RNA sequence: AGUAGUAACAAGAGGUAUACCUCUCUGCU
């Protein structure tokens, strides 16, 4: 069971494996007194074990770098937002393929017309 | 062009994989690619004998027979913790420095509760060797008070040993040392004993629709709605959830949830100790107030869990206020001691009671603790139950059936059978009741409870052709009727579920005359 | 009073609340042992109903086979074996018939398929037994230590990596008396006939989690060189049977309401004041254990019918393999002792020659009658099929059997019509008065007699049309209610933070696509996720009361930022998901809310930690097992 | 004892040798 695996895995102190360059950009101690990093490896390749700790620590903290690409880079899905929120919805009628959990039902369906 | 051709062994073997009055793959292959019938579909079914044919006897519900119970013993108890009868100790808003680490929300509810008399034995386990469970309560209650830290591991005495089962597997040896003995036989592999139905678990199940003062499940947040058929929804959820969240059912799917959770935590993190496990649950009032409820301890054993079905054994001690001599076939399984007195000061008297505790030795496995951590699907189910007769009412009017289904301030449905006749409940009578069916649909799971329901959907599918003027008839009907009856053995929910159908059975006569 | 949930019945019809009689919230029974006792039952009872056949010792694997098939004719209500052949060539000539170029284009468009499918089209799929090892695989492992093993010796035809070029090695590999596997040590060498027994072999298990049996049963999986010749006849009969309309496989969803409600309106459509029209609502009893792989033989060599010969030869290879198949009886027992306290445990090939009093009464039996039917530990089952391996070319006859009924074809005073998945069947029958109707049931029924097909008279029912079920669709007067599937836990799976955001919510927009999952449901199924989600990542919300390894630094990233609203779930920001934003990975829903450092601190490919969704520092590597 | 139900768990794999030992942190208002 890799759910169950998860779960009593993320109970533990170290659950991620995290490359060995990251002694170089983030501390072992917190500022709130927890550990970052042991010494330790994986099973055999050398990557340094860490706490979730330092995954918030580098959302609050990180080197900001500069992402003006990913309009472009991961663009499919900035199209399925834009589809949906430049358009209208309408009536629920009793009585496209993206979106046909919403439209179309069991015995329902929804007029709704998409952006433009 | 491709090439394909047999070696000579798959040609000896491809000979002999034919009808049998023919000797050659390439003969039976010219046989089959020139063939012109003649009607032989005819001769076969004018010489095949007239006892192969499906005779249709015609169904009648006013003449079928009711559902066989079986007959021995009372049905007894087999849920991991107690029901309806457990008792929680509970404290309002606490701040106590730990917070929500359990033992010391256990020590913190145990503080409230001076009182602690002697303990004794008041109802006797039959089997078991009782005085080993006051020596594992007195041990228990000794190793609290001296605990430094988050997490409480037991000394391997005796007792403890006994009433956890240890040594008690026979050693594994070759097969080739020891096959001379005169006693070597197979595993035993009887059926169960059958049980006759007891009266125990129809109070259960009424004590489990009942509504309650706490707010049990607390949902999170959900995004803006914009769709209608998102306002649809959240017009149909927030009622479900409005007349779902204080009944009892809640309060045993967090209390299931939270067990199971510390089970597993406790199997996969410390899987050589005796770890004490507490009961705990968090709920709100009606003030909005927080409180936490202890129930009792679970005293863990070993779990060298390898498969998805070895057991880890347990031992349950849960506080709770029912004397268990007034219905002693219930609890065959437990050890009953006699621990405090209480004192009840309610609007009309101001008593007291003893408090009593129940002890019992019981074992889980890793599937069962998962499927235990999942009762919240519950919650879903019952949902996708009702909604669905929404739906199902919504093709046959053709609109929007959501609002003339909830507004109806008034005891419409049938939903019980009390000795003046059929009783009528509003929906949400309906909503805590296919909860409590879906919770306990969950908490008595068994093989049994899966053959039961699957061969009587078909007796309640030709029950409804009959009333909808639809001439139902079937081909045998004798074997529907021992396919059902064959998994009615020794389960509780089972035994009831076949008094309900046969209940059911006899107000649909009793509809028609 | 005292409460009772089946009186809600009384109000609403039984097909309205039929969801009340499912209980799929409790975990489904697992089976502890060996399956040796069910392997066993499977044998003796598939030999049970064929027994009137014809003994004959197989030449090559030294196997006792039976045959049933053209043999006696039934005479009781039992379930038989015995199919005439010639009856089964006859409804394919008139499936032929009633469907003119579609035995052509199946098998041109099967042509089409065998010259360009590679040999890692095998590696897909579940597991496989694995004769160098004598254990269940992976499907990759599994192939890549047989063509290991071919490698070694002189079978070196699948180095263009091709799959037909692999089946001429499979077929090539039987000539070898010489056969040397390194086993676990010292490379042990196989003679022909124990390499031909351990090619046929198909390794029994218990079947796990099923619902609705009390009683458990066995199931097979099969071996590594008979995987590609089943995989090309499936492929046949799949291109078959979606032609078909009378087939319920391998179409599912909205696309198969439209077939029971097709088959209604068709039925139902010009009935006279006299037309009656009845419903039988059936399954099947002993499906796998009747049907006969030499039936399966001359169907596909009927349906191949002037066919270039390599085609023919190709697709009957499975059926011969079939039709030689022994069963592995699994792994023993356990023995044990009250006296001396301990206990032992036996192995599969020694139950031929041991002593039979270590045994109860049943299986004691049990083995004195399956004892003359033992091939080194293995089991001959040359009659019946096992489940799960030939699931369409049972359709395709079925669905000749319903399209014998047609009007311009029986010429009686009844027809019928109606739908065949697997197993399961409706029959739709209309006819003139009610004995016509009894009449056409009895030629039905009859009928299948002739070629297996066994209907079961204790699970099946007749009413009038309009309400019935196929397959746990629920038809009643237009209105079809799906309960096919279960209604599975919407917990996280387990990857890491950003893949199982992106699993859950594909995973509740297919279900509400598919498996007719209401709104209110669908709202409630976010909720849980989000709910288990929080937990299983312990990343609560920031204004929380909680307390985790991870509040403190989710506290910190909460009161730091200021657009609150725009930080992801793994860093304790809101849940934005409803219904209509379910395809939508978590990413670009929060791209415009985001403050431009937290963003930049989320997306820089320079951090070292790195479902159709972005990569983010959430989308990280766990632990691997140490 | 107990879970469970047509057969299993109730520790197993090893070393010196009947006794020890290596391996196989848990907070869901
Ligand atoms: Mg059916």
């Amino acid at each position: 069971n890799p759910a169950l695996r998860m779960k009593w895995m993320m109970a533990m102190k170290y659950p991620i494996s995290a490359s060995s360059r990251i002694r170089e950009m983030i501390p072992e101690k917190d500022e709130d007194g927890n550990t970052l990093w042991t010494n330790t490896k994986d099973a055999g390749s050398n990557r340094v074990l860490v706490s979730p700790n330092a995954v918030t620590w580098w959302n609050r903290a990180g080197p900001v770098s500069d992402v003006v690409h990913y309009p472009r880079v991961y663009k499919m899905y900035f199209d399925r937002l834009e589809r949906l929120t430049h358009g209208t919805f309408g009536p629920v009628k009793f009585y496209y393929v993206e979106v046909l959990h919403l439209t179309q039902g069991t015995c329902w369906e929804q007029q709704y017309t998409p952006g433009g | 062009e491709e090439e394909f051709s047999y070696p000579p062994t798959f040609q000896r073997l491809a000979n002999q994989s034919l009808p049998p009055s023919f000797k050659d793959y390439h003969q039976f292959k010219a046989y089959v690619s020139s063939f012109k019938a003649n009607g032989n579909i005819e001769a076969k079914l004018g010489a095949m004998s007239e006892k192969v044919n499906a005779q249709i006897e015609s169904f009648d519900p006013r003449t079928i027979r009711e559902l066989e119970l079986p007959e021995g013993k009372f049905c007894t108890q087999r849920s991991k913790f107690l029901l309806m009868d457990a008792m929680k100790l509970s404290v309002l808003n606490p701040a106590h420095e730990g917070e929500g680490i359990p033992m010391k929300d256990a020590k913190a509810c145990l503080d409230t509760f001076w009182g602690w008399k002697k303990a004794t034995i008041i109802k006797k386990h039959e089997k078991g060797v009782n005085t080993n469970y006051l020596m594992i309560w007195e041990q228990l209650l000794e190793s609290i008070k001296e605990m430094e830290g988050k997490f409480l591991n037991l000394k391997k005495t005796n007792h403890l040993k006994w009433g956890l089962g240890e040594g008690q597997a026979p050693e594994k040896m070759d097969f080739e040392d020891c096959k001379e003995v005169p006693d070597l036989f197979q595993y035993k592999s009887e059926p169960p004993e059958k049980r006759k139905l007891a009266s125990w678990i129809q109070s259960e199940f009424n004590k489990a629709s009942e509504l309650t003062n706490s707010n049990w499940i607390e949902f999170d947040e959900l995004g803006n709605d914009v769709a209608p058929i998102e306002h649809i929804a959240s017009r149909r959820r927030n009622f479900f959830t409005a007349e779902v969240s204080q009944c009892r059912a809640s309060e045993y799917i967090m209390k299931a949830v939270y067990i199971n959770t510390a089970l597993l935590n406790s199997s996969c993190t410390a899987m050589e100790e005796y770890q004490v496990i507490p009961i705990i649950t968090k709920c709100r009032d009606t003030s909005g107030q927080r409180r936490t409820n202890l129930y009792g301890f679970i005293i863990k054993g070993r779990s060298h869990l390898r498969n998805d079905t070895d057991v880890v054994n347990f031992i349950s001690l849960e506080f709770s206020l029912t004397d268990p001599r007034n219905e002693i076939h219930k609890w065959e399984k437990y050890c009953v001691l006699e621990i405090g007195d209480m004192e009840i000061r309610t609007s009309i008297s101001t008593i007291m009671k003893p408090v009593y505790l129940y002890v019992r030795t019981n074992g889980t496995s890793k599937i069962k603790m998962k499927w235990g951590m999942e009762m919240r699907r519950c919650l879903l189910q019952s949902l996708q139950q009702v909604e669905s007769m929404i739906e199902a009412e919504s093709a046959v009017k053709e609109k929007d059936m959501t609002e003339p289904f909830f507004r109806n301030r008034e005891n419409d449905w049938p939903i019980g059978e009390s000795p003046q006749g059929i009783e009528k409940g509003t929906i949400g009578k309906v909503c805590r009741v296919l909860l409590a069916k879906s919770v306990f649909n969950s908490i008595y799971a068994s093989a049994q409870l899966e053959g039961f329901s699957a061969e009587s959907r078909k007796l309640l599918l030709l029950i409804q052709a009959f009333r909808d003027n639809l001439d139902p008839g079937t081909f045998d009907l004798k074997g529907l009727y021992e396919a059902i009856e064959e998994c009615i053995i020794n389960d509780p929910w089972v035994l009831l579920n076949a008094s309900w159908f046969n209940s059911f059975l006899k107000a649909v006569q009793l509809s028609m005359g | 009073m005292d409460v009772n949930p089946m009186l809600i019945f009384l109000k609403v019809p039984v097909q309205n609340a039929i969801s009340t009689t499912f209980p799929y919230t409790g975990d489904p029974p697992y089976s502890h042992g060996t399956g040796t006792g069910y392997t066993m039952d499977t044998v003796i009872r598939t030999h049970d109903y064929s027994s009137r056949g014809i003994w004959k010792t197989n030449s090559e694997t030294g196997a006792q086979q039976l045959n049933p098939i053209d043999g006696p004719l039934p005479e009781d209500n039992e379930p038989s074996g015995y199919a005439q052949t010639d009856c089964v060539l006859e409804l394919i000539e008139g499936l032929d018939r009633s469907h003119p170029g579609l035995f052509e284009t199946a098998c041109q468009e099967t042509i089409d398929a065998i010259q360009q499918t590679r040999v890692d089209k095998l590696t897909q799929g579940r597991q496989t037994y694995d004769w160098t090892l004598n254990r269940n695989q992976p499907a990759a492992t599994a192939l890549a230590n047989t063509i290991e093993v071919f490698r070694k010796n002189g079978y070196k035809l699948n180095e263009s990596g091709r799959l037909i070029d692999f089946l001429k090695d499979v077929l090539l590999s039987f000539e070898n008396d010489s056969m040397e596997v390194t086993t676990h040590k010292k490379r042990v060498k196989l003679t022909k006939k124990n390499y031909l027994i351990r090619a046929l072999t198909l390794n029994t298990m218990t079947k796990d989690a099923e619902r609705g049996k009390l009683k458990r049963r066995a199931i097979a999986t099969p071996g590594m060189q008979i995987r590609g010749f089943v995989y090309f006849v499936e492929l046949l009969a799949r291109n078959i049977c979606e032609r078909l309309e009378q087939s319920g496989l391998p179409v599912g969803g909205n696309e198969k309401k439209a077939k029971l409600a097709n088959v209604i309106k068709k039925m139902m459509a010009k009935s006279t004041d006299e037309e009656l029209s009845y419903t039988i609502t059936g399954d099947n009893t002993k499906w796998n254990e009747n049907q006969n792989p030499r039936i399966f033989l001359a169907m596909v060599l009927r349906i191949t019918a002037g066919q270039p010969e390599w085609f023919r030869d190709l697709l009957a290879v499975a059926p011969i393999m079939f039709s030689n198949k022994v069963a592995r009886l699994g792994r023993g027992y356990m023995f044990e002792s009250k006296s001396m306290h301990l206990r032992t445990q036996i192995s599969a090939e020694n139950l031929s020659d041991i002593n039979l009093r270590y045994f109860n009464e049943d299986t004691k039996k049990k083995i004195e009658k399956i004892r003359h039917l033992m091939v080194e530990g293995t089991a001959s089952l040359s009659p019946g099929m096992m489940m799960g391996m030939f699931n369409m070319l049972s359709t395709v006859l079925g669905v000749s059997v319903l399209n014998l009924g047609q009007r311009e074809i029986l010429k009686r005073t009844y027809w019928w019509d109606g739908l065949q998945s697997s197993d399961d069947f409706a029959l739709i029958i209309n006819g003139h008065f009610k004995e016509d109707i009894q009449q056409g049931v009895n030629h039905f029924y009859r009928t299948c007699k002739l070629v297996g097909i066994n209907m079961s008279q204790k699970k099946s029912y007749i009413n009038k049309t309009g309400t019935f079920e196929f397959t746990s669709f629920f038809y009643r007067y237009g209105f079809v209610a799906n309960f096919s599937m279960e209604l599975p836990s919407f917990g996280v799976a387990g990857n890491n933070e950003s893949a199982d955001m992106s699993i859950g919510t594909t995973v509740i927009k297919t279900n509400m696509i598919n498996n007719d999952l209401g709104p209110a449901t669908a709202q409630m199924a976010i909720q849980l996720f989000i709910k288990d989600y929080r937990y299983t990542y312990r990343c609560h919300r920031g204004d929380t009361n909680l307390e985790t390894r991870r509040t403190k630094s989710i506290k910190r990233l909460w009161t730091e930022t200021i657009s609150k609203a725009g930080l992801l779930v793994a860093d304790g920001g809101p849940n934005p998901y409803n219904l209509r934003n379910l395809h939508i990975p978590e990413v670009c829903l929060k791209w415009s809310l985001m403050d431009p450092d937290y963003r930049g601190r989320l997306c820089n490919p320079n951090n070292p930690f790195v479902y159709d969704a972005v990569a983010t520092t959430h989308s990280w590597t766990p632990k691997r097992n140490r």
